[PDB]
């Protein structure tokens, strides 16, 4: 039988779309040694390369469809008994420049997932691999050299009997791929920063453990005779002073067994250690259930009198530093039935009602951890 | 004229490069990668290069996608040379590629004794909804180079200052290695 082949629907340029099963395109394994530590890279490859050797319903569609308007969804499956816990982070970055930092500070910033297998059964996240457009393709991520990593932010509280394999499941979803673009307006409704404020290690004991982390977030993170930087922070460092509502994400990175009540408050470097009046300041009490591992902190503009500097000269002492610090204080005592330190992760999610003042000429020195 | 226009917004130094020391005297040059923050001396000439770490460079070296106008100020120093004996010339070129097949996007010639100051600007614009990803294989995108030629290395000692225009936008993160302090 003859047929007008030209008129056939062989020019289907629609994106990948359907059920979860027919939108899966790849799966990977991440080997977690039972003996690992913070800053220990677990997986480090190209996003595109994920499809190599894969045989799923949308593997072909993903690789051949030259335009996709949806998002990439990553499902992580991994779970460990409440006796332990750890912090895994998965992050998507647009590219690299050789021998790059693998520190959680640099690795995060753009798009990421942070979770604790001792609390979550699984974890999922969607993203826009083309951060400044409404569409993307497999060919684009191949040639633009999109990267993805999995890293152990916090080691095991209690070592597993054997090595653990975490599994990633990559699929396409119908969520609209909206862009995330930064610009220089001096007034912005929402500014994503995803800044790794720090890893707070609180050892078990009855001592008064206090941790400080500056709200003068620009300048990067002090490594050695060099420093780490990512795009969001370099962008905020464009302004000399700034203010707004702060949104932090606090992650319990230790096992459920390690407990401690943590107080969050904003004050200045004039407060010393061993000061049992910290609770005078407006503050938030953070506790986590064995199920829970994530708490959002909000610091409205009523917590600040004025704006504050994006950078200070690193030689500045706490006493001499008039910029505000976020305090993390062991409200009671760090303990548990097992050994291990209460690791708590703090990340600045972003700023609401952002005000940017002036323009920063720049300081080469960072700020130190 | 005797009265010059007043500059306004803040420019930041970003890259400097000294011509090779005496007895070097052959005509030489140095290339500045205005986006990735690289300095490449021509041939094996002993150029004393150095890169700073201001917000602008920190952005340029980490922003995956860029779009907008960049203002550049080029300062040329500036050696103890008797004005009457000055014969140093500065030739600069904007380029979108160091390949011989590519043509100059802009040429300036400076024959000022002592020192000089050149202001110019250029636009970053690419195929990704207006964004450019500096030398990515995708769509054959390339960076911007500033080639500086010095006809007399003993008279001419270069400084690149940069500023983002308010229309400058960025997106995406590049995993950079640690940045060494000046």
């Amino acid at each position: 039988m003859e047929q007008n082949l030209f008129a056939l629907s062989l020019d289907d340029t629609s994106s990948v779309r359907g059920s979860l099963l027919d939108t899966k395109f790849a799966q990977t394994r991440v080997l977690l040694s039972k003996a690992m530590a913070g800053g220990d890279v677990l997986l480090d490859e190209y996003l595109y390369d994920v499809v190599n050797g894969q045989d799923f319903r949308a593997t072909v569609a993903f690789l051949r469809t030259h335009v996709i308007t949806g998002k990439i969804k990553v499902t992580a499956t991994t779970n460990i008994s409440d006796n332990s816990g750890c912090c895994l982070m998965l992050a998507i970055n647009s590219g690299v420049r050789g021998k790059y930092s693998t520190d959680v500070y640099t690795i995060c910033s753009q798009d990421s997932m942070t979770w604790n297998p001792g609390c979550k059964k699984n974890f999922s996240f969607t993203f826009n691999p083309n951060p400044c457009g409404d569409s993307w393709s497999a060919e684009m991520i191949s040639r633009s050299r999109v990267r993805m990593t999995v890293i152990c932010v916090s080691g095991w509280t209690l070592s597993p009997t054997t090595d653990v394999i975490a599994k990633l499941d990559w699929s396409i979803v119908n969520e609209k791929c909206e862009p995330t673009i930064y610009h220089l307006a001096d007034c912005q409704n929402w500014l994503p920063l995803n800044r790794w404020m720090g890893k707070l290690t609180f050892p078990q004991g009855v001592t008064s453990e206090v941790r400080r982390m500056p709200l003068s977030i620009g300048g990067g993170a002090g490594a050695t005779q060099a420093f780490l930087a990512n795009m969001p922070n370099s962008w905020i460092s464009m302004w000399r002073y700034f203010r707004g509502e702060l949104h932090f994400e606090v992650t319990k990175m230790s096992s459920p067994y390690i407990k401690a009540t943590v107080t969050f408050l904003i004050a200045f470097g004039n407060l010393s250690d061993a000061f049992g009046f910290y609770e005078s300041f407006p503050h938030r009490i953070v506790q986590f259930a064995e199920v829970e591992e994530k708490c959002t902190l909000v610091f409205s503009q009523q917590e600040f009198v004025t704006a504050w500097s994006t950078q200070v000269n690193p030689r500045t002492t706490l006493e001499a530093d008039g910029c505000p610090y976020l305090y993390a204080i062991i409200h009671d005592s760090t303990t548990g039935t097992i050994s291990g330190d209460f690791n708590l992760g703090v990340k600045l999610v972003g700023i609401k009602d952002f005000c940017g003042i002036g323009s920063n000429p720049g300081i080469d020195g960072s700020r130190l951890l | 004229g005797p009265v010059c226009a007043e500059a306004s917004d803040v420019y930041s130094p970003c890259m400097i490069a000294s011509t090779p020391p005496a007895p070097f005297s052959d005509v030489t040059a140095v290339t500045f990668d205005l986006i990735n923050g690289k300095i490449t001396p021509v041939g094996d000439d002993n150029w004393n290069t150095h890169i700073y770490n201001p917000p602008i460079m920190n952005v340029l070296r980490t922003a995956a996608w860029k779009s907008g106008t960049i203002h550049v100020q080029l300062n040329v120093r500036g050696a103890g040379v008797k004005r009457a004996d000055w014969d140093g010339q500065v030739f600069v070129y904007l380029r979108q590629s160091m390949n011989p097949e590519s043509y100059d996007a802009r040429t300036f010639v400076i024959s000022q004794p002592g020192s000089a100051m050149l202001n110019f600007s250029f636009d970053i614009i690419g195929p990704n909804s207006g964004f450019e990803f500096a030398e990515s294989p995708w769509a054959n995108q390339t960076t911007w180079y500033l080639e500086c030629v010095a006809t007399n290395p003993r008279q001419i000692q270069f400084e690149v200052n940069m500023r983002f225009d308010p229309n400058f936008r960025v997106a995406g993160n590049i995993l950079m290695p640690p940045f060494p302090l000046s």
